[PDB]
């Protein structure tokens, strides 16, 4: 191993002389306490490191040893309902050890060593196996976690270690040239997993908000973006996503935020309920906190590792939700390293490789075929903060260029406490042609026209508005007072969602496609009822809107009920009108 | 317990030097540099290396010199030496007593900078507290745990807004159900930059309650040096951690002018060259800042609490400078101070439509407060900016041409801002402040409250605005 | 009134006094204990 | 009120900041008293091997004539100049070989680098 001494320690930055043969992007310890760092540059006989740990107390002249391998992570059984720090340590057992304060320089293994895991074989001697294929099975919370052959591994099988309980450590498969492979394996965290093929996203990704799943929809391995200022609503928008959400596993990211919202997630997750499986909500989770008190470089840290289990559980054929906390914290880490490096910024002093990285870090996102053969996907929801909520920064730009979907929250909205908090008018989806097919058969044949409808008339609203606010409502027509009424509707009864509601927190297609049937039924009724005469306040002091007003309240397993019922109540309500 | 003395002092520009032979000051060391005089003056080690070690001197460079300057270690590790008795004394930014009385006798010296919180060992706060105050108590609740920052402005009331807090401040377990006595807040108020103006207010203030017993006061006066301006609130936090967490106390930390703060980091930043950010701002103030405001909260097996109100004033009233905007995406939401209710004559100034409380939920409800506390303020809200919006359509189109539905929520509008905004120096109990807010909503027709359950709008609608 | 006043700065004297008259039986041990740390 | 209560804190804390300062001044002059006391010649070479320990590259010992009796013999074992100097009493000091680096062994520094670890122990003691 090479080994060297410091020459000079600056913030999160040391240079160790000595170090001639270190590699470029490896592990060395830094200091007698043996702290993370990763090399970043190479200059004679020096190299420049970068440490994911706090660098206060060391002096010049103390020990670095290169390990000789990249930043990996250990992929295997015992991930999930676990939270983890931005290197993958377990942050209960750094409590454990350590206390209720995190002190620096913990060794601990991310997966225990002492559990047993009751092993199926699913492999015998003679077969050949590649790279990804399933040699076995271990049971983890009611999902069956199955046994991988690293990416870049073949042979052929001599000895399969028979159905009993191991640890991650027991040789469970040995091949003909000594291999041994375990329940785990290590991965380089900035090395994208292979795949067989990238297939075309086709499904989509269920949310449980009516505004993202209906107007702005993400594709079950698309990319998403969702940038906002403070106070509008991301951290809610993207915890409901991971309750809610219609994914396997969800992989949460806390890059360099507050350490509460891990906290409330800890808390809370534990007593919630798997949409699907069944059991406790956190059983699906990993959670991967660098909060903002904690080291800054190892927010990088934090999004690859997360990443890379995501690829890791959907090479197990599930579909993973992979959130970033923030984007632009990871930016910000970035800048300072650039900083200590002396590189020469671009546009607000951040590196000109931040696109790049941005880049790269959304590419592995995506629907596939394993190299086992099975299907999997993992999708990206991508928070950025930009500063003052200016969508002209460099972060949400180099995002923009390469997410599907930009949901775009507003702080105007979240002012008069419209939540979700999402902008319509400016924000997009790419993926609402390609995922057409899929509502007509599982929401309902005339989805797609319902939902068109509601956004031209939202579109109209959007134009009177400019109009009303300087010569003021009465001046219009009735139509267009209808539409302005029509539009609020929409805005308060559809769009409109109350996360800490035990009811309208979550929506399901058929409520939204209900929903908006009942607003464009009371539409079309109240323009014939203009034509008639009808006086715009005798439509508005209808006893029906406060059913559709109070509709998104109503319970799923009873709202069909309740929808024929206010369904049959317009016609009656506009007939009674005459 | 011996000293250690460098003198190969090459260089001193700004409020840097570089020693040379410095191979053994750790990486933020903290030492005392000697003049010519004998006069010792404080610097921490910013950046150590085979060639130099850079300084970081707490105060001027005046009067230092290469040929007779000296510069000696103090501790590997800038700590600060805590004891209970810190209660009822005052302290300079720095740490030394400005009362004229003997030093504390140390139980334990403690790393200032503090160690991050485990997430794992935090807790969710849920213990709301009682301010006095409708517009925060109602709507923008504070727990026990919670960084809650006051966005002032230039001549705003914002200390008068701290101090009512800290006279104020009760936790009310009566409406929780543990039904045990209650204990008195702590106090400990850190002051960066800080007039003698408000500080004779604070002063007088915390005299005038008796508070002064049970509080830690540290005061960086704006004739104190800049860069000492960058470990008053450390210390302060320090104490208050060591109280709350090894003692059992409720600490309530009051760091006055954030926005010092801010201009003493820029400073710092400038002179070392860092790649800055938005307005001069260095890149890292979003972690400096981080690493005050995370200080707080409430642990796991513990019964003391941190809950911090960080007071900054906005420049020029923008929301969207980074001070203020960094703030907000660390700190657990914020009462923003509005100039036009302070010019209408309101006390406490507080707009609700810009101020937001994040850990409300977590300390309202059945069995904390009173069921419809969160339907309330969610209709508040509503009416609110209804009321706000309809004023905008006025100011162009009159006020006769107003339909009966608008008429209605513009006499909310003033009447809110008049009778629960408006409240002077009373204290007012979550049951008045409901009160006055059911009142309110009681002008509306009861058809329009829509975030409001239809049980609550039967047990509560429909009392008049006669509370005296 | 002044009287409270007065009531405490006789309890103010009296515990001044006691502080002082308890330090003094065991001023020497202390001389003691900090010359053991002080001398090497 | 508590105003009386402030009178009675603020004369409890004078009358504990005068009890140790007597015990400082108790402290100090046992320390100067050192130079009589026989052991002052093994208590310099203490402090001068201490001081030598503590920098690697000493180059020289500095000492008051009177010290340098009992620092010459382990001023030449050790191969360190030695000089004579009417520096601070109680101690000896290591010069670093270039002459910008320095250590210094008095007791009155160490008693002042100490004071503050030690007044726990003493308060508890006392009280």
């Amino acid at each position: 191993m090479i080994q060297g001494v410091i020459q000079k320690i600056a913030g999160p930055a040391v240079i160790a002389k000595g170090m001639l043969g270190a590699r470029m992007y490896d592990i060395c310890k830094v200091g007698e306490e043996g702290l993370v760092g990763e090399i970043i540059r190479l200059d004679g006989d020096t190299a420049f490191v970068q440490v994911y740990e706090d660098t206060s107390g060391l002096k010049v002249g103390e020990p670095v040893v290169s390990t000789g391998l990249p930043l990996a992570v250990e992929l295997g059984p015992g991930m999930l309902n676990g939270i983890y720090d931005g290197i993958q340590r377990p942050l209960e057992r750094i409590r454990e050890k350590t206390g209720i304060y995190i002190t620096r320089g913990v060794v601990v293994h991310a997966l225990d060593r002492e559990k047993k895991w009751a092993w199926t074989p699913m492999v015998k001697p003679g077969d050949e196996v590649r790279g990804g294929m399933v040699l076995g099975t271990v049971p983890e919370f009611g999902f069956t976690h199955k046994i991988l052959v690293p990416p870049d591994v073949r042979g052929r099988v001599k000895e399969v270690k028979p159905a009993g309980e191991y640890t991650v450590e027991e040789p469970v498969v040995v091949l003909e040239d000594g291999t041994e492979l375990k329940m785990y394996h290590t991965w380089p965290v900035r090395r994208a997993r292979p795949v067989q093929r990238k297939l075309d996203p086709n499904t989509p990704f269920l949310t449980g908000m009516r505004i993202l799943d209906v107007l702005f929809p993400v594709a079950m391995g698309g990319t998403a973006a969702i940038p906002g200022p403070f106070g509008a609503g991301k951290s809610v928008t993207q915890q409901s996503l991971a309750k809610w959400s219609n994914a396997d596993v969800v992989v949460y990211v806390g890059c360099g935020e507050r350490g509460n919202e891990m906290t409330d997630v800890l808390v809370e997750f534990p007593e919630l309920t798997d949409p699907k499986t069944g059991g406790p909500l956190m059983h699906r989770t990993v959670l991967i906190a660098n909060t903002s008190n904690m080291p800054v470089a190892a927010r990088e840290a934090s999004i690859y590792v997360g990443v890379t289990i995501a690829e890791y559980f959907r090479d197990q054929g599930f579909s993973v939700a992979l959130m970033a906390d923030s984007t632009s914290r990871w930016a910000e880490a970035l800048r300072e390293i650039s900083s200590r490096l002396e590189e020469m910024p671009a546009e607000e002093g951040y590196p000109p490789y931040l696109a790049a990285r941005l880049a790269a870090f959304y590419e592995r996102a995506g629907k596939v075929i394993t190299l086992g053969g099975e299907e999997g996907a993992v999708t990206i929801v991508g928070a950025v903060s930009p500063p003052g909520g200016d969508m002209s920064e460099p972060v949400t730009q180099s995002t923009l260029r390469i997410v599907g979907a930009f949901w775009r929250l507003d702080a105007s909205l979240a002012f008069r406490r419209h939540f979700p908090a999402i902008n319509w008018n400016g924000s997009y989806s790419l993926f609402t042609s390609a995922l057409d097919p899929w509502y007509r058969e599982n929401v309902a044949e005339d989805y797609p026209e319902l939902r068109d409808a509601i956004s031209e008339l939202l579109q109209r609203e959007a134009g009177l508005q400019e109009i009303v606010q300087l010569v003021g409502p009465d001046a219009l027509q009735d139509a267009e007072r209808l539409v302005i009424e029509v539009g609020r509707i929409i805005r308060e009864d559809f769009l409109q969602q109350n996360a800490y509601h035990e009811v309208d927190a979550y929506c399901s297609m058929k409520k939204a496609y209900g929903i908006m049937k009942m607003i464009l039924a009371f539409y079309k009724e109240a323009e014939a009822a203009i034509k008639r005469g009808v006086s715009i306040d005798e439509i508005l002091q209808l006893p029906v809107l406060e059913r559709i007003g109070r509709a998104r309240y109503v319970s799923e397993e009873e709202f069909p009920a309740y929808f024929e019922e206010a369904m049959k109540e317009i016609q009656g309500a506009f007939k009674a009108l005459a | 317990l011996l000293k250690k003395e460098y003198t190969g002092i090459t260089y001193i520009s700004g409020p840097l030097l570089f020693v040379e032979n410095a191979k053994d000051l750790a990486y933020g060391a903290i030492v005392d540099i000697k003049d010519g005089t004998g006069r010792v003056r404080g610097g921490q080690v910013i950046e150590v290396s085979e060639e130099y070690a850079v300084i970081q001197v707490f105060e001027e460079t005046t009067g230092l010199d290469l040929a007779t300057t000296s510069v000696s270690l103090v501790e590997d590790v800038a700590r600060l030496g805590v004891s209970k008795e810190m209660l009822g004394r005052r302290f300079n930014g720095i740490g030394k007593p400005i009362d004229g009385l003997p030093p504390i006798t140390p139980e334990k010296r403690l790393p200032i900078t503090g160690l991050p919180l485990n997430p794992v060992a935090r807790r969710k706060p849920e213990q709301f507290i009682q301010t006095g105050i409708s517009t925060i108590d109602v709507m923008n609740t504070l727990v026990r745990g919670q960084k809650l920052p006051i966005f002032s402005g230039s001549g705003l009331p914002a200390n008068e807004i701290a101090a009512q807090i800290a006279r104020q401040a009760t936790v009310r377990p009566d409406l929780s159900g543990e039904g045990e006595k209650e204990e008195p807040f702590a106090v400990v108020f850190a002051a960066m930059g800080i007039t003698q103006r408000e500080l004779s207010y604070f002063i007088q203030e915390f005299e005038r309650t008796g508070a002064l017993s049970r509080s830690v006061l540290f005061l960086n006066k704006a004739d104190d040096p800049t860069i000492e301006r960058i470990l008053t609130p450390r210390m302060a936090l320090t104490v208050a951690e060591y109280l709350a967490f090894e003692h059992d106390y409720h600490v309530l930390v009051i760091l006055t002018d954030m926005t010092n703060y801010c201009e003493a980091l820029r400073e710092i930043g400038a002179a070392r060259e860092e790649i800055p950010g938005r307005r001069g701002y260095p890149g890292y103030m979003y972690t400096d800042l981080a690493t005050i405001y995370e200080r707080a909260g409430v642990v796991e097996g513990k019964k003391g609490s941190v809950t911090q109100i960080p007071i900054l004033s906005m420049p020029d009233d923008d929301r969207t400078h980074p001070i203020p905007d960094l703030t907000g995406y660390i700190t657990e939401g914020q009462i923003q101070l509005s100039r036009e209710l302070h010019r209408k004559g309101i006390y406490p100034p507080i707009d609700p439509l810009p101020s937001l409380s994040r850990l409300m939920n977590n300390g309202v409800g059945k069995g904390k407060t009173r069921e419809d506390h969160k339907q309330v303020s969610d209709q508040l809200y509503s009416a609110y900016a209804n009321g706000v919006d309809i004023r905008k359509l006025v100011a162009i189109i009159g006020e006769d041409a107003l339909t009966e539905n608008d008429r209605r929520y513009l006499q909310f509008a003033d009447a809110f801002e008049r009778f629960f905004i408006n409240q002077g120096q009373q204290n007012r109990s979550i049951e008045e402040s409901l009160q006055i807010a059911w009142a309110l909503l009681s002008m509306l027709p009861q058809g329009e409250l829509k975030r409001i359950s239809k049980d609550h709008i039967g047990k509560y609608y429909g009392q008049k605005l006669e509370e005296i | 009134t002044e009287a409270l006043l007065a009531r405490y700065r006789e309890r103010a004297e009296a515990e001044a006094k006691a502080v002082r008259e308890k330090a003094m039986a065991r001023l020497d041990e202390a001389v003691a204990l900090v010359l053991k740390e002080v001398l090497p | 009120e508590s105003a009386g209560e402030l009178l009675v804190a603020t004369a409890r804390t004078q009358a504990r900041g005068e009890v140790l300062e007597e015990v400082r001044r108790r402290v100090r002059e046992a320390l100067e008293a050192l130079p009589q006391k026989p052991e002052w010649p093994e208590v310099v070479r203490k402090l001068a091997l201490e001081a030598l320990e503590a920098l690697p590259g000493a180059k020289a010992l500095v000492a008051n004539p009177e010290d340098l009796p009992h620092l010459e013999a382990l001023a030449r074992e050790r191969g360190v100049e030695l000089q004579a100097e009417p520096a601070l009493r109680l101690g000896v000091r290591a010069v670093g070989a270039e002459g910008k680096t320095q250590v210094e062994n008095s007791l009155l520094a160490r008693l002042d680098r100490a004071w503050d670890a030690l007044s726990s122990k003493v308060a508890q003691a006392l009280w």
